[PDB]
RNA sequence: UUGGGGCCGAAACGAUCUCAACCUAUUCUCAAACUUUAAAUGGGUAAGAAGCCCGGCUCGCUGGUGUGGAGCCGGGCGUGG
RNA sequence: CUCAGGGAGGACAGAAACCUCCCGUGGAGCAGAAGGGCAAAAGCUCGCUUGAUCUUGAUUUUCAGUACGAAUACAGACCGU
RNA sequence: GUCUACGGCCAUACCACCCUGAACGCGCCCGAUCUCGUCUGAUCUCGGAAGCUAAGCAGGGUCGGGCCUGGUUAGUACUUGGAUGGGAGACCGCCUGGGAAUACCGGGUGCUGUAGGCUU
């Protein structure tokens, strides 16, 4: 009783009948996975921005 | 004793020489490759004749061998024993396997080596005689009566080169007289000119 | 005239007793080459083992000393002295070094001391040139040129010259 | 089947090349990434440290993240049905600014400036990149000789 | 019919047998009548074929 | 005989190291630790202080990398020694810390920051760190390229370090190196290393050649006594030297001459000169034996 | 440069043939688990307004240096590249 | 500091113990299977050590884009050199 | 023209031998009291300036080896797509596009960044 092992025959008429999409393209990608230190005194300027409003 | 040709003919599989992984493999039938009057000088030797394939298969080395007998009997009967020089430049280094049936069948039926073939290409030189120039219909015959000892079709074609070498005959004497050609035993050494002037020196001194 | 700097000079003397064993053996062969020169000498081990010569890999095997300076010419003249100023044309070596042997260490002119005993030694002489520094420094390391090289030729004629000595084929 | 090894494949891949072994030039090392820039990967086997995987090898992406010694890039994945954006970090040594968007950006000065150019004049010039067109009729002088007559040649059997 | 020379077909408007359209020729015209090249029959028109 | 090694086998398969490893002046191990900058820094210099100790000279140089090659900020040489009021002697301890003295001086005279990190003027052998004022730019800081010098205790490689850190400039370091520091007990003793500094080393040397043999001491300092140089003023002359420097360090070019441009080497035989010159020494060949046969 | 047979030398790196290992230029034939080279087909990115462009503000990050980097605002460029 | 190997020398010492000079692109070594990588080193020998420690998250590999294992960049500490 | 310190690309820069180097420099060189390290001041470190370009180094040379770059090899080998093409097969020819690598034969033999000198 031995079965087929392995095929990719079929799968790259499969993949296109929904099409190969790239990912959703956005601007403003998040900011995770950005390194930490950077990344909180980023949050210092944001924090602060307001500060030199009158001046600005 | 072993299978019959027309198993192991076509180059079906990749080249599987003797090496670190295929071991045990048997020794080759031919083991002598070129004889006669193989220790003579260039300018004595000037007409060769080659045997050249017109398929892509394998030859094996107990053809190889039976092929290169029947020329070398019927060339030492025909022009002496120290008239010619036959050259097989075919070495069988292709390794075609046996799987022995004793019942396993087809569980794991990688074969054991059995014999060693030569690969050949369409237009490649089986065996080639040099000899003088009046021993040409000689040399024409006797690699007509080794084709029989192949599969496959040949051709029998007289070289436009002197002897051994990949130099034309019309132009190997001015050649050497000049000096561009060296006398090496067997075969010519080219001189260019792009060495230092002290070989040049040595070599019109 | 000649260029003083391609003056022939004795870079260094090497001298070094072959024990074969470990033990006092080699104590006393050290205190010999440290009597003999003034400087303690170093112990050199074995490369890797041999059965058939009693050596063991790691294991202190034989005696060597260094010498330079004005100390390692005394050193040759008393080697030569037993020597007497002769030497073969084969002791000469291709880059312009030489050396021989002394079977007994009594003959330089050390006294005996029972304890000790007799060892033999051999004698090397490094020749060199000023400028011999060039390729063993660290800074800016290079070679020695060709015109500066010493020959076997050159070495010969130059121990024929300043000792005086004979150099008989063989 | 195969292994699920890590560097299995790679032997010629993140080899180094011809007479091109030993110590690693600077230029590589100090040379500056910020992001947004558009870096194409090329793994080296003489550091072993941050090496990319080998489904990124001459693959292109864009840096989101700068560290001391590595960059973290934005690569496109084909996987199995789809495409996925990657986040890897990579050390510096296999990192590469790519010139593909180099010319874009020449590009862009040029027209800007062929922009701010024939304003004033009032024509128009060509901004688009145009196909390589058919080309336009032009007359071939055969001055003095006649053309040469070339002619097959007969075989000759060389083998 | 091949995947790559259905694309080409289509994005040239020539979806069923005994389809006809005019198109303009440059290098990126002529580098797609190629890979269509055994599944079409293209020219030059005349005027009077216009 | 023997199989020959460097065949044309050998010379296809060879591959040069660098032109600065083949030379032999740059370790490249320690180069790219010494230079290359955090990619976070975002192309802020990273400087470094290059001091190379020759055999009759003292180089000190401030350099910072880019792609084309380091860029040097500021150059003190030992020979500008002459010009403070040390003539003789320029590649001792007392010079280079007189070295690190004046390009320490001369890069702050070119930044502006000569008030601001005065340094340590009456110089102790201590540990001198310089402190960044608050609401005040920022002390220079760099690193030692001490090159491939065996950097040991009491090396000139820390005597010019010295100089540039009593001079202002933020060096970190440890007073290990410095002369003066005994490894038997792991200690520094800054006296030792302040005789160093004004070189009183070589001022017992002179005492004792002078009570030893006058002979021996008119061939180890020649220049000494022709110079008028004694070991009871050499002190003054090396604060007077310090005090020289640190008034005035700003460099001024030579002015450079206009030349009548004379070539000194031999230019590259051209292609037809080269053709020429082996068809006559073929033909001298040729009638060399038709001459003599 | 040592040998396997010698041989005229009692013998000497001497005479002097020799054959094999060795060396040096050549030559015949190969490699899925060799390679200096090296395609065709192929695999990624880019071909703009989420872009360029200037001015100002914030930072506890980074620094010789209102240095560098990032984030904010305010405008100007539409032949939609 | 430079390895493998080779050449020429030196009392016993010879094929092979030890010393010295020269050539040496890696023909060595890096625990193991193989591949890649490596020469003022990643190899050898020394000196000092315990970053083989504590703690969040993120990422890659296998992959369903889940785990485990292994791995990569950081960040917060205390350290070694 | 050229050198020194630090480099960038890492042989058009390497290797072998020969020739020439004015000035500054780089070096060889002379020593071991101090700093430091060894069996040995040879290396490393330190203090020097009598002698010398001998060597390192720089420039140049060799029908030089290598390396780099072209031609030939050759539209050859190979290859995308096509045919109810041939052949008993092995394989080969044609249409449509792309297109190599030896041997062999020529040319070349470091460019350059910052700072500071000499040639005043
Ligand atoms: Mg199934
Ligand atoms: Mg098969
Ligand atoms: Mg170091
Ligand atoms: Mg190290
Ligand atoms: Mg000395
Ligand atoms: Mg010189
Ligand atoms: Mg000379
Ligand atoms: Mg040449
Ligand atoms: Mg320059």
């Amino acid at each position: 009783a031995k079965s087929k092992n392995h095929t990719t025959h079929n799968q790259s008429r499969k993949w296109h009948r929904n099409g190969i999409k790239k990912p959703r393209s956005q601007r403003y990608e998040s900011l995770k996975g950005v390194d930490p230190k950077f990344l909180r005194n980023m949050r210092f300027a944001k924090k602060h921005n307001k500060k030199g409003l009158k001046k600005m | 004793g072993r299978r019959p040709a027309r198993c192991y003919r076509y180059c079906k599989n990749k080249p599987y020489p003797k090496s670190r992984f295929c071991r045990g493999v048997p020794d080759a039938k031919i083991r002598i490759f070129d004889l006669g009057r193989k220790k003579a000088k260039v300018d004595e030797f000037p007409l060769c004749g080659h045997m050249v394939s017109d398929e892509y298969e394998q030859l094996s080395s107990e053809a190889l061998e039976a092929a290169r007998i029947c020329a070398n009997k019927y060339m030492v009967k025909s022009c002496g024993k120290d008239g010619f020089h036959i050259r097989v430049r075919l070495h069988p280094f292709h390794v075609i396997r046996i799987n022995k049936m004793l019942q396993t069948g087809m569980r794991g039926a990688f074969g054991k080596p059995q014999g060693t073939v030569a690969r050949v290409h369409i237009g490649q030189v089986i065996m080639s005689i040099r000899t003088k120039l009046q021993n040409k219909e000689h040399v024409v015959e006797a690699l007509r009566r080794a084709k029989f000892k192949f599969p496959g079709r040949q051709k029998i074609h007289i070289s436009k080169k002197w002897g051994f070498t990949k130099f034309n005959a019309d132009e190997f004497e001015d050649m050497v007289a000049e000096k561009r050609l060296i006398p090496d035993g067997c075969g010519v050494k080219y001189i260019p000119n792009r060495g230092p002037l002290d070989k040049w020196r040595a070599l019109h001194s | 005239k000649e260029n003083p700097m391609r003056e022939l000079r004795i870079r260094k003397l090497c001298l070094n007793i072959c024990v074969g064993e470990s033990g006092d053996r080699l104590t006393r062969a050290a205190k010999v080459l440290e009597q003999l020169t003034g400087q303690t000498p170093v112990f050199s081990k074995a490369r890797y083992t041999v059965r058939s010569f009693g050596i063991r890999r790691n294991e202190k095997i034989a005696v060597h000393c260094t010498v330079r300076g004005a100390k390692a010419e005394e050193i040759l003249e008393k080697g030569l002295k037993v020597r007497e100023y002769e030497l073969r044309k084969n002791n000469f070596s291709d880059t312009g070094n030489f050396g021989f042997g002394i079977q007994e260490h009594i003959d330089l002119g050390i006294k005996y001391d029972p304890s000790i005993g007799i060892y033999g030694l051999d004698f090397y002489v490094v020749l060199g040139r000023p400028g011999f520094s060039i390729a063993d420094k660290k800074r800016r390391t290079g070679c020695i040129g060709a015109k500066h090289r010493i020959s076997k030729e050159e070495a010969m004629r130059w121990f024929q010259q300043k000792y005086d000595g004979i150099i008989l084929p063989g | 089947t195969n292994t699920k090894g890590k560097r299995r494949g790679t032997r010629y891949m993140f080899s180094r090349p011809f007479r091109k072994h030993g110590v690693v030039p600077l230029a590589t090392y100090m040379r500056i990434y910020k992001k947004g820039d558009i870096v194409d990967i090329k793994g080296m086997g003489t550091v072993q440290k941050g090496m990319p995987h080998k489904c990124y090898h001459g693959k292109t992406g864009r840096v989101y993240n700068v560290t001391q010694h590595a960059v973290g890039i934005v690569v496109n994945k084909q996987v199995k049905g789809k495409i996925l954006a990657k986040r890897i970090n990579v050390r510096i040594e296999h990192i590469k600014h790519s010139k593909s968007r180099d010319s874009f950006l020449k590009r862009v000065k040029e027209n800007d400036q062929k922009k701010k150019e024939a304003k004033e004049k009032g024509t128009w010039v060509q901004l688009k990149r145009q196909p390589a067109p058919p080309r336009e009729a032009h007359f071939v002088r055969t001055n003095g000789k006649e053309p040469e007559l070339l002619e097959p040649i007969p075989y000759e059997f060389m083998a | 019919v091949s995947p790559k020379v259905r694309k080409v077909l289509q994005l040239l408007r020539l979806r069923q047998i005994f389809n006809g359209t005019f198109v303009k020729l440059n290098k990126a015209s002529i580098n797609m009548l190629r890979i269509v090249e055994p599944y079409i029959a293209w020219g030059y028109p005349n005027l009077k074929s216009v | 005989f023997v199989k020959v090694v460097k065949n044309k086998a050998y010379f296809k398969r060879y591959q040069v190291k660098f032109r600065r490893r083949r030379e032999g002046k740059t370790d490249y191990y320690a180069r790219k630790r010494l230079v290359i900058q955090d990619k976070n820094k975002y192309n802020t210099p990273k400087y470094r202080m290059i001091v190379r100790v020759t055999n009759r000279d003292i180089i000190c140089q401030i350099a910072y990398a880019r792609i084309e090659g380091d860029m040097i900020v500021c150059a003190a040489y030992a020979h500008e020694l002459p010009k403070y009021g040390v003539k003789v002697g320029l590649t001792n301890y007392a010079a280079a810390y007189c070295t690190g003295l004046l390009l320490a001086r001369r890069l702050l005279n070119r930044f502006g920051m000569d008030k601001i990190y005065e340094g340590q003027v009456e110089v102790t052998g201590d540990e001198y760190n310089v402190e960044s004022i608050d609401g005040q730019p920022g002390a220079f800081t760099c690193y030692l390229d001490a090159g491939l010098a065996r950097t040991t205790t009491g090396n000139k490689v820390f005597g010019a370090l010295k100089g540039a850190v009593d001079g202002g400039l933020s060096i970190p370091h440890s007073t290990k190196r410095f002369p003066g520091y005994d490894s038997e007990s792991k200690e520094f003793n800054a006296e030792v290393h302040r005789k160093h500094i004004m070189g009183q080393n070589v001022a017992d040397y002179m005492r004792y050649l002078m009570e030893e043999d006058e002979d021996a001491y008119k061939k180890q300092f020649s220049q000494y006594i022709k110079n008028n140089v004694t070991p009871d003023m050499m002190e003054e002359m090396y604060k007077k030297a310090h005090a020289a420097i640190r008034e005035n360090p700003v460099y001024e070019k030579k002015p450079k001459r206009e030349v009548k441009k004379k070539r000194w080497n031999r230019p590259k035989m051209s292609l037809a000169q080269k053709k020429d010159r082996v068809a006559q020494k073929k033909a001298s060949f040729l009638r060399a034996q038709e001459r003599a046969a």
